[PDB]
């Protein structure tokens, strides 16, 4: 095959509720 | 060089999968497509790939014609699944 | 305790290095992992976060995974589902 694949589909994910990030590591 | 789409991660559509199209039973191609989307969106890839009218080729899925309009999900395709293309120049 | 507020998840990077992340339950872990990728330099696509013994999805959420603000997100680079 060797090569990307064009097609463009619907959405990918959905986020009901939001949230921030954190530090650590 | 790179490879996306859930390596065999077909859960419930809207989770893109790689679609393999076998043309002229001589080789294979691997497309990346979700599911809920009509396969006619995929049927032209191969074309843009091999130079096919898209409408002129003939595709198939495990026991299904998947008449483009058919969406992988609707039919229940999977990652790395294949869709055979057979279209002569006559 | 925790219904739809935040919760801290511990993401482990296979090497024994885990990380804490507060993520609202009904929120796609794709954010928590995004922070993990942020934390270091992973791709998030070449990475598969597994939850304390439970394959993960970018959309999978703590609630959806019955996690909590004291669970652990396990990280595995490419191996799980999508």
């Amino acid at each position: 095959t060797v090569g990307d694949e064009i097609v463009d589909l619907t959405c990918e994910s959905l986020e009901p509720v939001v949230v921030d990030l954190t530090h650590n590591d | 060089g790179s490879e996306e789409k859930p390596k065999e991660g077909v859960k419930t559509e809207n989770d893109h999968i790689n679609l393999k199209v076998a043309g002229q039973d001589g080789s294979v191609v691997q497309f990346k497509i979700k599911r809920h989307t009509p396969l006619s969106k995929l049927m032209k890839a191969y074309c843009e790939r091999q130079g096919l009218s898209m409408r002129q080729i003939r595709f198939r899925f495990d026991g299904q014609p998947i008449n483009e309009t058919d969406t992988p999900a609707q039919l229940e395709m999977e990652d790395e699944d294949t869709i055979d293309v057979f279209q002569q120049q006559t």
